[PDB]
RNA sequence: GGUGAAAUUCUUGGAUUUAUUGAAGACUAACUACUGCGAAAGCAUUUGCCAAGGACGUUUUCAUUAAUCAAGAACGAAAGUUAGGGGAUCGAAGAUGAUCAGAUACCGUCGUAGUCUUAACCAUAAACUAUGCCGACUAGGGAUCGGGUGGUGUUUUUUUAAUGACCCACUCGGCACCUUACGAGAAAUCAAAGUCUUUGGGUUCUGGGGGGAGUAUGGUCGCAAGGCUGAAACUUAAAGGAAUUG
RNA sequence: UUGACAUUGUGAAGAGACAUAGAGGGUGUAGAAUAAGUGGGAGCUUCGGCGCCAGUGAAAUACCACUACCUUUAUAGUUUC
RNA sequence: AAAAAUGAUUAA
């Protein structure tokens, strides 16, 4: 199974209708030059590792 | 009363200009009154710049741009918050930024 | 009432007054 | 199960000799059979190729070229000049406000019966130490410029037929001569032929193509 | 040393067309649209549907010969919006991600010198 | 395909999407501006032809020939009317799918008339700068368009000549801006809406509380649609303007 | 009006039907392999390999199923568009 | 760019 392990390096902001989703920037563990912006449900610090079922989508709801 | 000296448009000396259509709603609006913006973008997003630069056969690619002139009716410019309604003294300011 | 629709309604009324006077003369 | 990509012959595309490297690309059609098969279905094909690809230089990134397949022999498609035009981004970048656009247009033919429409564009220029903001022309300069540009374009055509016309069109020398002619009326920024379209062509004349290929 | 085709990404609203052709464009190689990857019927123009279509073309781009592609991004054009749809960037990015090589990206939307009165009436589409 | 989302619709009798052509009618992007022309309505592809016009220059000519104008004329957006042509697109009516309590509305898909043109009508618009026209005077600036004048000015030619294009200083006319009103105004605001109880440069038109009513009648014009001219009875204490606070 | 025969002679290039046989699974979810069906039912083979059971589905899988269309294929020929 | 109609009379 291609599950992707990514480390957050930046929390972009708190998004969502009710503010329940986090905008974060994550680089990949296997190669740290593959940054991507994702949506995270629960609470996050920096230096936390996520798991990505599909590793190719960019997170909407910017600025 | 009268809200603006130049009523809502830019037409003093001719009487009729021509209509154009709003990009959003296709409403007819005089060209001098229509809100005009110049959308100049890099043809590829800043996210995909590194991706396509690595996937490009030609070293030192040009990275072309897209150019577009957008015409808005007053309702669609306000709704899409392009003009952003101002105050009585702020209405006179004609500077862009 | 909007003035132009008062105007339009009056124009239909004047049409109908013209036709009823046309029956007489 | 049909799998149409199991029956295609992988032909090559060859450009006229009036360029640098003759390689263009790769093309393919269908298998050959009875009932008037794809021997001639390969004829009417226009290949759009950038002139930077045909001339090995980045300064020809715009100015894309239309090539038309004329005669097929072996694993090669001989092509001939079919047209030329600018890329949309280059056009849009040239067209800016607070300047006048000058457009000329001529329908002329070469020494042979290659009738074709040459376009031309120019934009007025702010000269040095100009305090003024827009630099518009006076609409009589515009007509004078359009007159002399039309004269130059018909001068460059009707002599120096299509082979040498292309060989002059690539080095961007026609609009150079236009600049020398028009510099006494109103200074200009971007003088470009911007388009050539081919209107009518004569009998096929296999010999001219085989002269231009090989 | 690489075989060149044309991408011809027609990213409208309501849908995205990822339609690879040969250099001439007379024949086609793997025309897949965003609406046959999803069943949402309102996500046909989505970047996700465009990305799945752009991976499907790359799948058919291999084992058929094409290795590099020329990008012709297209909006609806004409009298309609002539701005690219949401899926155009995703389709191009997925093509770049899928190992297809990229050259000659150009915008080929149909732009008229004024013609053919626009739909919507004089007062517009009123919402 | 299309929408918040859908469904009417089309599609293995190949729709959508490609490429090469062809036809048709309409339109003239970007350039396009607090720019230009026109009495106004209006006017934006090239070139040719025809007549017209403002401004400027003038040590040319006439010598009051002028200003504004009841009656009377010409032109006059769009829609609309009659006849022929055209009939792509968009689309009053209509069909039809949604939404809805109902929707013969908005949204979607079609679509007759129209949209274009000729020959005739019509003569109305928030036809607006809601500011009549002519003339004089009163404030501080920057630009800009058209013409003309001047240069211990530059630019491409002869690397040292006009001219063209920029610069500076002016000047006449024009579209308009910015600051402040000294003045005016009920104020908003206004370089005219100033030079008005310190009330008079010339002249045309219009209004007299709100409704009834731009109605009735008569006349007149129009094929019609309708236009122009246009009351009274009756009814009523406000209707209205600008600005302040909520 | 439509078909056939006769009038009615001379010819070619793409299709397509008859008969023998070899092939063939084409999918969405998911057993344990990519499931085109319905009846029967736990065995021969150097492999205990497979089916029985228990999980899996709209439906069982070894085997007998030259059986049922459906989709292809090479014939000495014989027939039609 | 989903839908959202109504609110009896008088009383600084
Ligand atoms: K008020
Ligand atoms: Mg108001
Ligand atoms: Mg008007
Ligand atoms: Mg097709
Ligand atoms: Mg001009
Ligand atoms: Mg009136
Ligand atoms: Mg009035
Ligand atoms: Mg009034
Ligand atoms: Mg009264
Ligand atoms: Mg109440």
């Amino acid at each position: 199974t291609p599950v992707t392990l990514a480390k957050v390096i930046k929390v972009l902001g708190r998004t969502g209708s009710r503010g329940g989703v986090t905008q974060v920037r994550v680089e990949f563990l296997e190669d740290t030059s593959r940054t991507i912006v994702r949506n995270v449900k629960g609470p996050v610090r920096e230096n936390d590792i996520l798991v990505l079922m599909e590793s190719e989508r960019e997170a909407r709801r910017l600025r | 009363p009268k809200k603006r000296a130049s009523n809502g448009r830019n037409k003093k000396g001719r009487g009729h200009v021509k209509p154009v259509r709003c990009v959003n709603c296709s409403k007819s609006i005089p060209k001098d009154k229509a809100i005009k913006r110049m959308a100049i973008r890099n043809i590829v997003e800043a996210a995909a710049v590194r991706d396509l630069s690595e996937a490009s056969v030609y070293p030192e690619y040009a990275l072309p741009k897209t150019y577009n002139k957008l015409h808005y009716c007053v309702s669609c410019a306000i709704h899409a918050r392009i003009v952003r309604v101002r105050s009585r003294e702020d209405r006179k300011n004609r500077a862009p930024p | 009432m909007r003035a132009k629709w008062r105007k339009k309604r009056t124009r239909r009324l004047k049409r109908k007054r013209r036709k009823v006077r046309a029956r007489s003369k | 199960v049909v799998d149409p990509f199991t029956r295609k012959e992988w032909f090559d595309i060859k450009a006229p000799s009036t360029f640098e490297n003759r390689n263009v690309g790769k093309t393919l059609v269908n298998k050959s059979t009875g009932l008037k098969s794809a021997s001639d279905a390969l004829k009417g094909r226009v290949v759009e190729v950038c002139l930077a690809d045909l001339q090995g230089s980045e300064d020809h990134s715009f100015r894309k070229i239309k090539l038309r397949v004329d005669e097929v022999q072996g694993k090669n498609l001989l092509t001939n000049f079919h047209g030329m035009d600018f890329t949309t981004d280059k056009l849009r970048s040239m067209v800016r406000k607070w300047q006048t656009l000058i457009e000329a247009n001529v329908t002329v033919k070469t020494s042979d019966d290659y009738v074709l429409r040459i376009f031309a564009i120019a934009f007025t220029r702010k000269q040095a130490n100009q305090v003024k903001r827009h630099s518009y022309a006076q609409s009589s300069h515009i007509r004078a410029i359009r007159k002399v540009i039309s004269e130059i374009l018909t001068k460059e055509v009707q002599g120096s037929t299509l082979a040498q016309l292309t060989s002059k069109l690539i080095p961007e020398v026609i609009n150079k001569e236009i600049e020398n002619a028009t510099k006494d009326i109103f200074p200009l920024q971007n003088i470009h032929v911007r388009k050539v379209k081919l209107l009518k062509q004569p009998k096929f004349d296999v010999g001219a193509l085989m002269a231009l290929h090989g | 040393s690489q075989v060149f085709g044309v991408a011809r990404i027609y990213a409208s609203f309501n849908d995205t067309f990822v339609h690879v052709t040969d250099l001439s464009g007379k024949e086609t190689i793997a025309r897949v649209t965003g609406g046959m990857k999803v069943k949402a019927d309102r996500d046909e123009s989505s970047p996700y549907a465009a990305m799945l279509a752009a991976q499907d073309v790359a799948a058919k781009c291999k084992e058929v010969g094409i290795t590099a592609v020329h990008v012709k991004i297209r909006a609806t054009g004409g009298t309609r919006t002539k701005t690219p749809g949401p899926g155009g960037q995703a389709a191009l990015r997925a093509l770049a991600r899928s190992g297809l090589r990229i050259g000659r990206i150009e915008d080929v939307t149909p732009v008229p010198s004024d013609s053919t009165r626009k739909k919507g009436g004089r007062r517009g589409r009123r919402l």
